[PDB]
Parts: structure tokens; C-alpha cells; sequence
């Protein structure tokens, strides 16, 4: 024989303070017991398991499942209890490769490594914890006791240890053949290259040889699976990729379940199908989670669904990454806090698409949302391609400079250029930095009774203009906002406004253009119509004239 | 040469932190560095039975073109034991902040000469990721004292003092303080003299060493010139209504910090409902009240003390035009130090690079005065900061930070 290199075992431990499993073996029919005996005898012939003496105190239940539409049974060792007691492992399958980051390949061959899996031995000191028992016929003899010598199917550490064992085997072959790509998924190895099919098939045979150094055989009758590959919900072709078919169902009535799976399909399709929107459909699941209840779909939801059906009429494909060309990312505003983007290298051939939704919060504006969408695309691009794309944004360079220089927070967008495709992101108002000469000065204030919810809001001005409005079902914070709204309502196009509300300033200094409070939205609408607005703050209850006068009027 | 026994804290598992995304240039740099470190035995490949992980990335130290590997041991450092076996601690030298030239030296590569306890090495696990996760991440662990781990200076301290024994008693005047991978040396000498005793210092570490890649560097500070911020009120000949409102607002704020601040006569000047731009003459009662407040603001704050058992907190405000203000405190309104920056380096168009450099300079100041880093309250969205701060980081340590989402009105009073 030819000597083969052994696969070094991974030392496995149980979690600290825990012991192995000691679970009862279920009673089995006489027909199931025979089937397990013949199955386990074959596994023992192949070296997968070994019979053990009675001193081993551990046990894991075994079952026999009828392979549907066949007279052949199949074994199942229920390692659920041992998995609870097995240590945590490093899981490399943490992050899938995104197809948009892959490179085009002329040839991609598949090799089966199913036999190589049980050539990976289990740590000798851990094998005792995998003990199981086949019940004897009529319970008149001791049951047959086995333990595993290889990675058992269903055990917690089997995927991680197999992947790491094969990784260590493939490392020298990949390093010394940099003109090929190798990827492992389940019991298969995928080898791609740009080599001519003669040189490519030579590399495949060289890989088969290299695998025999460890005694791992691969089937000679080459794999039936061939491009395209159905993999992780994608369709992989040699020079293109897409998602597996997205079919939106026809339904006269929709359930919470139907909408949950509908948004999931739309989210999955949004990575290559441009312009997918899910806000109005996702609004219908707000707060409630009774799986079977029916929800009437709003007219806003039927339009969004009809728009999505029109986007999904015909297939759309993405191209693969060319490292020799720049990445370009373009963003568009869709409305209602929805943003869509495309990432490409050559015009009209996207690598991938995507979308971004506004975070739920009290107040926000378009510039903040565009900034957040840029940071999400940036991070996603570092993951997939290892570099930041050049951005094409629907915001003028002058608008951005005005925003970030005056915004109270530090903010930054990477290298970008303006693209003139409406709707453009703009600033709807900008407060003055100094008081306005000639503009009327409005001293506003509001107050409310915490028990009766009754309050007043109003203002007094330097020209003698006054107003106090009685209010019901309001709070101290609402009256302070209402008072500012009244000053904006009753003033000319330039106005100075003096308030003592730290609450109202914390809102307005955040510069929102849309809010969850309609009262703030009315103030924003008033601010947009003005020419000049100066907002000044003073502390309350300090004898500040103007503020002191209106406070007595509104707190009465 | 013999490992010191090291344990975590009771009822505490190792770190399991996710490796954040890295650019192509940083991955290739880390692969080249770790390949060399593996050849020199500093690190070793690990298997899947090690579930722990600590993030890693690469930087460029100030004034150099070579990549430096930096491990973010923040989570591990929280979880390792506190070492008071030989010394309860290093009583922080209060004289370092009073020398007029302090140079920072990167001596972290000297840690690699001491092996790490075999049972603790698994907790230093880190991963070199691959682009698009196309190839399995490269998994390493440390065989020697790692840079950035709080146990490295504690374990190596026994060796460091003996290396510096010939230099320190030759130059008794000179203050030497170690924080993590950094060595701060303060002197009262002239700078031309200063840099050559800096390299005189470098003599000892390469002499024993037999090469450290970043030992030839020097970060020159001047803690004697470090400027304070006292509260100052405007001096005007004509005061508008808006001017007096802003003044009363600032004085009301200072009254939380200083007891005897009064605003009653100044507020009376606002009696009526006047235009914001109208000039108001100061009454006498108001001028005296203003002068009395000026006198109060020239004294220090009462009951201000540093407590080494409490965390230092650093707040930062963006003032515009590349200027930033900051305050270090442990209790509200009890500022231990305040300052202001404007000379922010090569980022007149990048807010985040300015803030990242402000954080590093404030942390450097905090290390010199108190010997520990503060927890920052950053005026930036979390997603914006975490995307970009690693691109402008040049220090070997990393402080803690939280994010401010509400605009502080105290910014009006620190400009
Ligand atoms: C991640 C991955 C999944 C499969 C697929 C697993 C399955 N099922 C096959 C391979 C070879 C890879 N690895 C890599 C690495 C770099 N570029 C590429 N490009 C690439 C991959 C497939 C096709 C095709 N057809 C074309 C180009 N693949
Ligand atoms: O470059 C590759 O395709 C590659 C590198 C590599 C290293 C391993 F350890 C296993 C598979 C691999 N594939
Ligand atoms: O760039 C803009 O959109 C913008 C700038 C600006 C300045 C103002 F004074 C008022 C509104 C604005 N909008
Ligand atoms: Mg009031």
C-alpha cells in the first residue's frame, strides 16, 4: 500500500462543569431493531463506530426512520442532549460570499468529497460521550453498545471540525495554484478558473492526486451538478448571477403569514431587482403578531404591490466583480423614508442593488437619511469588495457643504459626485445665526396644568402684537411648541422668536423636515415659507422681560 | 522566560467579539505581518476548538508609511484579572504633566520577548478575514505578550525597570512613565538636548534587544504649554437685548458651577418687550452685578478633586471652522480639565477625521495627568463613527465611547 498522511484530531471538551449525556434508550419494534443491527454492523465494518464494554456510563438515544416509499430503514442518533453539553466551536460558515463579490470564471467543476468526511477521526478522549445502545430482541440480552470513531452526523462539532480539516488539506494546493479558486459547501468542493479547459481539467486531476495523500477518494464519474448552480437562494452562472425565481402569489385576502413571507421575498429580490419597496406592506404588521389574522390591505399597499409585480415581470441578472475597475454606487430617494441604490462598474450592468429604510424615530430629515444610506452601502461594500465605492448622490455639492459645516454633529460622506436625477435632496430651511434688524420680535411661551390637561400658548411682540390661545388635552411641552407655531403663523417673512423651551430647541436644532408629531410638522411647514428666522433661547423664570410677560399670560 | 500565571475574572468567559469589515489593503498588510510573526514564533495557527475572538485591524503610526497591526483588546482587558500581586499599582507620577517636553516612545515590540502563559493563550485569538468571505479566515493566537493587552505592561514591568536602571539614575531628573505600549519621558531640558537623550534612551532597548520596527519614532508633547479654559464674559460698550439675553443665559449656566452668580439686576434690564437688536444701556446695579460675576469666575471651582476609583468622562463639542471644545470630569459641573482645539491636522474638509484626532489628543492628555483613559461622549451618529474612525486612528490604545444624539445647549457657552 501507499502510506497516507493522517488527519490530526481536534481536541474536544465538554462545557466546564458538565458531564456526558445519560439519556434513556427508547423501546423499539423488533423490525426496527434488526434494521439498526444490520446498519450498525456495516458502519463498524467501515470503521465509523466500535462496540464497547459495559463500563461506559453514557448513552444517546437511537431511532429507526422508514425512508419514504422504500423498504429500507435509516438510522438517526439523537445527539440533542450531547450537543447541549459540548463546547462552543469557531464557525467559519459565519458569512456567505455574496455573488456580487465573486469573479467571472470560464470553468467551474464540482468534486464530491462525501467519503472524505468519515476519514476525519473524532478526538479519542471524546468518543466515550457518543455512546449509544441498540435494544436487544425481547430485552433478554444486554443491548449492543457502540461509540463513534468519526464525526457523527448531527453532532455539534462535526461541521466546524470537517471544514477546518479540509481547509488545512487544501491550503498548500490553493497557495501553490493561485490561478484557481476553491470553495467548500456541504460534501462538495467547487474549483473555478480562467484556464483553458485542458489546463483546468489538469488542475482538477492534480487536486484529486493531492487529496489522495490523505487517502481521500473522489468519484471518477464526474459530478452531475453543473452550471447553473442553485446555492443559498441564488442562481450562479459562469458570467452572471441572479436570485432564484421570485413569484408573488395571487391572493384575494392576505394573512399576517402571507405578508411576512411576501416582504421576505421582496427583501430577497431587492438585491438585484432595482426599486423594490416594502414600507407600505411592512406597515400592516405593526405591533401585531397573531399568525393567522387577516388584515385589509390599504390602497397604499396595493399600489406598492402592483409596482413590485411590475418590477418582477422578467428576469434580471447581475454581473461579477472586476477588480480592475472602480465601484460606483448611486442612490435615489423613493419617498416615505425609502431609499434605493445600485452598485455597478460599467453603465447599465449592476453588480447588485439594494434598499435602505428610515429608522423609526421622532424626527429626521432627508440629508440624515442619505448619510445613513451611504454608511450602510459603505460597510456592505467593504464586506463584499474590500473597498468603498465612488458615490453618485442626488444632492448638490453646495447643499452638502451648507449642511455639514453648520450641523452640530460631526458627519462625513466619502468621495462622491452630484447626479442630477430628481427628487433632489435639499435643505428646506436654515435658521439665522444673528438677530434680524427690522424684524418683529416674538416672545413666546406656553404652559399646561398637569392634572386637567388644560393649557395656554401665545406670544407678545415689541410692536404690541399679542395672542393667547386656550388649549385642551395638552402638556407643557406641547404648549411650548404650539406657542412657537403661533408666532410663525402671525409674523411676516422675517421674524425673531424668543423662547425658554429647551425641549423645543433640542428639536429644532436637530433640523428635522418631517416628524412623528404633527405639531412639529406644522412648525416645519411654517419655517419653509419664511425668508429669515432667528430662534433665541433664554432661561425661564428669571425676570427676563418679554418672556416674563407672556409667561404670566399663558400660566394663568 | 518563565510564564507568569494569569487568569480571567471569576465567572467570566473569554472574549467572543466579531471582526469588523476590513479593506483589501489592510487585509494584505495583516497577512504579511502575521506571516512574519508566525515565522518568529510570536503567534500560532489555531483550530476550531478555540471559540474566542478579538477584532484586529491595521493603522499607520503618525509620520510613517509602514502598516502596524493593532488588536482591539478592549473586551479582553475588561475580562482579565486585575494585577496587584507584586505591586498594588504604579502610583501615577504627578510630575510628568509638569515637565515641559514629554516624548512618547513605542516600546510595545519589547513585549514579544516574553512568553505568554500557555493556558491563557487561547483567549488572545483573532481572525484575519477574507474579502467577501470567499476563503476561510486565518485564525491565530499569541504565544508571547501581545501589544494592547493590559497584562503586557504588568508582566513586563519587572523587566522594564532593570533595562532603565542605568539611564534613570544617570538622569535622575527625568520622568519615565509606561502606559500600554507607550513610554512617556518628560524633561525640563532644551529640545535639542531632549531628542538626543531620547535616542540615548533608544540605546538601551536595542542594546538589550540583541529589531523593533517603530522604536525609532518620537511623539513630542509640551504639557507645560497646555491651555486651560476659564469662564469669561464679554466686554462691550453697547449691549443689545440679544447680547444681554445670551449673557444671562451663560451666567445662569455658570451658576450651576459657581455658587454666588446673580443675574437679577441684569435681567431687570430686559423689563418690557423690546426688539432683539435694540441697544440697552447698562444700569449701575447691573454693571456691579456683572463685575461681581467677573470676580467670581476668576477663582477655581469649589470641591473639585480627582478620585482614581471613578471613571473619567470626556465630552466634546463641535464649534465649527475646525474648532472643538472638550471637558474632562468625573462629577457633573466639576471639570478636572477643559480645553479647545483648532489646529486639527489635514482635515479641513473631514469632520470625522478631526473628531478622531481630537479623541486621540484628549486621551493622550488624560494618560499623562491621571494615567488612564476617559470614556468619551461623542457628538456623532454611532454608524458614522464606527464606519470611519479606524481610518484615522494612529494610537496603540483604544478608549471607550458612547454617542450623543441630542444637541447640547452648553455648546453656546464653551465657544
Ligand atoms: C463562493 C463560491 C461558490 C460556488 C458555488 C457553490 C455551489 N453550489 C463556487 C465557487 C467556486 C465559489 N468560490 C468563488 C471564489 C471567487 N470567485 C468565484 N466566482 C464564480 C463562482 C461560480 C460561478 C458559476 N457558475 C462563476 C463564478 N467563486
Ligand atoms: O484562494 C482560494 O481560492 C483559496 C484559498 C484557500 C485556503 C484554504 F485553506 C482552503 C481553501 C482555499 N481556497
Ligand atoms: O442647499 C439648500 O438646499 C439650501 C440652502 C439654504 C439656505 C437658506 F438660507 C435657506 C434654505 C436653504 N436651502
Ligand atoms: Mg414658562
Amino acid at each position: 500500500m501507499v502510506p497516507i498522511s493522517p488527519i490530526e484530531t481536534v481536541p474536544v471538551k465538554l462545557k466546564p462543569g458538565m458531564d456526558g449525556p445519560k439519556v434513556k434508550q427508547w423501546p423499539l419494534t423488533e423490525e426496527k431493531i434488526k434494521a439498526l443491527v444490520e446498519i450498525c454492523t456495516e458502519m463498524e465494518k467501515e470503521g465509523k463506530i466500535s462496540k464497547i464494554g459495559p463500563e461506559n456510563p453514557y448513552n444517546t438515544p437511537v431511532f429507526a426512520i422508514k425512508k419514504k416509499d422504500s423498504t429500507k430503514w435509516r438510522k438517526l442518533v439523537d445527539f440533542r442532549e450531547l450537543n447541549k453539553r459540548t463546547q462552543d466551536f469557531w464557525e467559519v460558515q459565519l458569512g456567505i460570499p455574496h455573488p456580487a463579490g465573486l469573479k467571472k470564471k470560464k470553468s467551474v467543476t464540482v468534486l464530491d468529497v462525501g467519503d472524505a468526511y468519515f476519514s476525519v477521526p473524532l478526538d479519542e478522549d471524546f468518543r466515550k460521550y457518543t455512546a449509544f445502545t441498540i435494544p436487544s430482541i425481547n430485552n433478554e440480552t444486554p443491548g449492543i453498545r457502540y461509540q463513534y470513531n468519526v464525526l457523527p452526523q448531527g453532532w455539534k462539532g462535526s461541521p466546524a471540525i470537517f471544514q477546518s480539516s479540509m481547509t488545512k488539506i487544501l491550503e498548500p494546493f490553493a497557495a501553490q495554484n493561485p490561478d484557481i479558486v476553491i470553495y467548500q459547501y456541504m460534501d462538495d468542493l467547487y474549483v473555478g478558473s480562467d484556464l483553458e479547459i485542458g489546463q483546468h481539467r489538469t488542475k482538477i486531476e492534480e487536486l484529486r492526486q493531492h487529496l489522495l495523500r490523505w487517502g481521500l477518494t473522489t468519484p471518477d464519474k464526474k459530478h452531475q451538478k453543473e452550471p447553473p448552480f442553485l446555492w443559498m437562494g441564488y442562481e450562479l452562472h459562469p458570467d452572471k448571477w441572479t436570485v432564484q425565481p421570485i413569484v408573488l402569489p395571487e391572493k384575494d385576502s392576505w394573512t399576517v403569514n402571507d405578508i411576512q413571507k411576501l416582504v421576505g421575498k421582496l427583501n430577497w429580490a431587492s438585491q438585484i431587482y432595482p426599486g423594490i419597496k416594502v414600507r407600505q406592506l411592512s406597515k400592516l404588521l405593526r405591533g401585531t403578531k397573531a399568525l393567522t389574522e387577516v388584515i385589509p390591505l390599504t390602497e397604499e399597499a396595493e399600489l406598492e404591490l402592483a409596482e413590485n409585480r411590475e418590477i418582477l415581470k422578467e428576469p434580471v441578472h447581475g454581473v461579477y466583480y472586476d477588480p480592475s475597475k472602480d465601484l460606483i454606487a448611486e442612490i435615489q430617494k423613493q419617498g416615505q423614508g425609502q431609499w434605493t441604490y445600485q452598485i455597478y462598474q460599467e453603465p447599465f450592468k449592476n453588480l447588485k442593488t439594494g434598499k435602505y429604510a428610515r429608522m423609526r424615530g421622532a424626527h429626521t430629515n432627508d440629508v440624515k437619511q442619505l448619510t445613513e444610506a451611504v454608511q450602510k452601502i459603505t460597510t456592505e461594500s467593504i464586506v463584499i469588495w474590500g473597498k468603498t465605492p465612488k458615490f453618485k448622490l442626488p444632492i448638490q455639492k453646495e447643499t452638502w457643504e451648507t449642511w455639514w459645516t453648520e450641523y452640530w454633529q460631526a458627519t462625513w460622506i466619502p468621495e462622491w459626485e452630484f447626479v442630477n436625477t430628481p427628487p433632489l435632496v435639499k435643505l428646506w430651511y436654515q435658521l439665522e445665526k444673528e438677530p434680524i434688524v427690522g424684524a418683529e420680535t416674538f416672545y413666546v411661551d406656553g404652559a399646561a396644568n398637569r392634572e386637567t390637561k388644560l393649557g395656554k400658548a401665545g406670544y407678545v411682540t415689541n410692536k404690541g402684537r399679542q395672542k393667547v390661545v386656550p388649549l385642551t388635552n395638552t402638556t407643557n411641552q406641547k404648549t411650548e411648541l404650539q406657542a412657537i407655531y403661533l408666532a410663525l403663523q402671525d409674523s411676516g417673512l422675517e421674524v425673531n422668536i424668543v423662547t425658554d423651551s429647551q425641549y423645543a430647541l433640542g428639536i429644532i436644532q436637530a433640523q428635522p423636515d418631517k416628524s412623528e408629531s404633527e405639531l412639529v410638522n406644522q412648525i416645519i411647514e411654517q419655517l419653509i415659507k419664511k425668508e429669515k428666522v432667528y430662534l433665541a433661547w433664554v432661561p425661564a423664570h428669571k425676570g427676563i422681560g418679554g418672556n416674563e410677560q407672556v409667561d404670566k399670560l399663558v400660566s394663568a | 522566560i518563565e510564564t507568569v500565571p494569569v487568569k480571567l475574572k471569576p465567572g467570566m468567559d473569554g472574549p467572543k467579539v466579531k471582526q469588523w469589515p476590513l479593506t483589501e489593503e489592510k487585509i494584505k498588510a495583516l497577512v504579511e505581518i502575521c506571516t512574519e510573526m508566525e515565522k518568529e514564533g510570536k503567534i500560532s495557527k489555531i483550530g476550531p476548538e478555540n471559540p474566542y475572538n478579538t477584532p484586529v485591524f491595521a493603522i499607520k503610526k503618525k509620520d510613517s508609511t509602514k502598516w502596524r497591526k493593532l488588536v482591539d483588546f478592549r473586551e479582553l482587558n475588561k475580562r482579565t484579572q486585575d494585577f496587584w500581586e507584586v505591586q498594588l499599582g504604579i502610583p501615577h507620577p504627578a510630575g510628568l504633566k509638569k515637565k515641559k517636553s514629554v516624548t512618547v516612545l513605542d516600546v510595545g515590540d519589547a513585549y514579544f520577548s516574553v512568553p505568554l502563559d500557555e493556558d491563557f493563550r487561547k483567549y488572545t485569538a483573532f481572525t484575519i478575514p477574507s474579502i467577501n468571505n470567499e476563503t476561510p479566515g486565518i485564525r491565530y493566537q499569541y504565544n508571547v505578550l501581545p501589544q494592547g493587552w493590559k497584562g503586557s505592561p504588568a508582566i513586563f514591568q519587572s523587566s522594564m525597570t532593570k533595562i532603565l536602571e542605568p539611564f534613570k539614575k544617570q538622569n535622575p531628573d527625568i520622568v519615565i512613565y509606561q502606559y500600554m505600549d507607550d513610554l512617556y519621558v518628560g524633561s525640563d531640558l532644551e529640545i535639542g538636548q531632549h531628542r538626543t537623550k531620547i535616542e540615548e534612551l533608544r540605546q538601551h532597548l536595542l542594546r538589550w534587544g540583541l529589531e523593533p520596527p517603530f522604536l525609532w519614532m518620537g511623539y513630542e508633547l509640551h504639557p507645560d504649554k497646555w491651555t486651560v479654559q476659564p469662564i469669561v464674559l464679554p466686554e462691550k460698550d453697547s449691549w443689545t437685548v440679544n447680547d444681554i439675553q445670551k449673557l444671562v443665559g451663560k451666567l445662569n449656566w455658570a451658576s450651576q458651577i459657581y455658587p454666588g452668580i446673580k443675574v437679577r439686576q441684569l435681567s431687570k434690564l430686559l423689563r418690557g418687550t423690546k426688539a432683539l437688536t435694540e441697544v440697552i444701556p447698562l444700569t449701575e446695579e447691573a454693571e456691579l452685578e456683572l463685575a461681581e460675576n467677573r470676580e467670581i469666575l476668576k477663582e477655581p471651582v469649589h470641591g473639585v478633586y480627582y478620585d482614581p476609583s471613578k471613571d473619567l468622562i470626556a465630552e466634546i463639542q463641535k464649534q465649527g471652522q475646525g474648532q472643538w471644545t472638550y471637558q474632562i470630569y468625573q462629577e457633573p459641573f466639576k471639570n478636572l480639565k477643559t480645553g479647545k482645539y483648532a489646529r486639527m491636522r489635514g482635515a479641513h474638509t473631514n469632520d470625522v477625521k478631526q473628531l478622531t484626532e481630537a479623541v486621540q489628543k484628549i486621551t493622550t492628555e488624560s494618560i499623562v495627568i491621571w494615567g488612564k483613559t476617559p470614556k468619551f461622549k461623542l457628538p456623532i451618529q454611532k454608524e458614522t463613527w464606527e464606519t470611519w474612525w479606524t481610518e484615522y486612528w494612529q494610537a496603540t490604545w483604544i478608549p471607550e465611547w458612547e454617542f450623543v444624539n441630542t444637541p447640547p445647549l452648553v455648546k453656546l457657552w464653551y465657544q
